[PDB]
């Protein structure tokens, strides 16, 4: 038979496998871009969806 | 590689870096056609001012 699922049954069961990272991960490489500007705001192409 | 720049704008800085680099180091022909500028004819004498 296979295991029952512990969320299935009225049991407490005071051991189970947590997933987990293995260090943090906020390592401080925050993403950062570079925005770079329309030349003309005339010129932009509003049209077109 | 021959490639030719219509238009400057919205172009990556570390990009535009990259293809001069190309320029020099693949020996890419990079034609810039945005660009407008006046001439002047230096004699060997005056050299470049």
């Amino acid at each position: 038979q296979v295991g029952i699922p512990k969320l299935e049954v009225d049991h407490i069961s005071f051991s189970n496998v947590v997933s987990m990272m293995t260090a943090n991960i906020r390592t401080g490489d925050d993403m950062a871009v570079e925005r770079v500007n329309p030349d003309d705001v005339r010129a932009i192409n509003i049209r077109n969806a | 590689v021959h490639m030719t720049i219509n238009e400057r704008a919205g172009m990556s800085k570390l990009v535009a870096d990259n293809i001069i680099a190309s320029v020099i180091k693949s020996n890419w022909v990079v034609d810039i056609l945005d660009i407008e500028y006046t001439a002047e004819v230096m004699t060997p004498s005056e050299g470049y001012t």
